[PDB]
This record gives C-alpha cells, structure tokens and sequence, in this order.
C-alpha cells in the first residue's frame, strides 16, 4: 500500500534503491549458498 | 526565354584549344579561391612536377 | 568537393526544452526544479 502512494519520482527512487540493495543481498546468499564449486567464485566479482 | 547567344570569341579560344590537342582539358571547379591564392598552389604544384 | 557551406546559427533556451517535454517525460520549470535540486542534497527533473 505505501510504495503505491509514491510519486513517479519517488518511485523510480525507491525501485533503484531496491534494486541496488537486492543485488548485493542475493549476490551474497548465491556465492555461499547456490554456486557450485567447480564455478570458482570467490566474490560478487567472479560472479559477474 | 531565349537563352543569351554564347559569345563567340570565347567559343573560338574553347574551340582551338580542343582542336590544339591535350583533349583533357577538364571542366575546372566552380572555385572559391581568388587568383594570388589559385597561382601560388599551382606554382607549388608545378615546381613539385 | 569543398563548397562554401550555409552559415547559420540558433539560439537555443534550455528553459523552453524542459518546459516544452511531452508530459510522460515529466515538463518542468528550469529555474525551479534547480532552486529545488540545490537546496536539496539530492534529486532530478524530467526524464529521458
């Protein structure tokens, strides 16, 4: 209900802030959690 | 209408300069450069020729 | 190949550009959203 009262501004505000946070949370659980070892990913960067 | 009748002297030095040979006697460009500026570049280029 | 070019100039108001964008692309008030965006830490106007 709150992110629907946005102003288009402040919208398109609130989706990069989200998207930037996201990122490095799932970036995160993905390195410890999901990759496979033979994928040698040590960082956010290998990732890439 | 009617077109502004050549003038023939001019025709005549056009007319003895093909009959003279060279033939490549080309159409110059329709020049920006005025005639010091033009002698010096095909000075420069002769000398170089 | 060389030919004298036209010569031309134009006087161009950034003022009447933004104030001239198509509504989806968020129109504004130059000297306005600037007041804004320099009392403010931070912020944008228009799009695009």
């Amino acid at each position: 209900v709150l992110t629907a009262g946005l102003n288009s501004q402040q919208a398109n505000t609130l989706h990069a802030f989200l998207d930037e946070s996201r990122s490095a949370a799932l970036s995160t659980y993905y390195i410890r959690q999901v990759a496979k070892a033979a994928a040698a990913i040590k960082s956010r960067d290998d990732l890439y | 209408i009617y077109a502004t009748p050549a003038d023939p002297k001019a025709l005549l030095s056009a007319a003895v300069a093909t009959s003279q040979g060279g033939g490549k006697l080309p159409e110059s460009f329709m020049s920006l450069w005025r005639f010091p500026h033009m002698l010096e570049n095909a000075r420069g280029m002769v000398s170089q020729l | 190949r060389d030919k004298r070019a036209l010569e031309v100039e134009r006087t161009v108001s950034l003022a009447e550009v933004y104030a001239g964008l198509p509504k989806d692309n968020g129109p504004f008030s130059l000297a306005q959203e600037i007041d804004k965006l320099v009392s403010q830490g931070s912020g944008s106007a228009g799009s695009g």
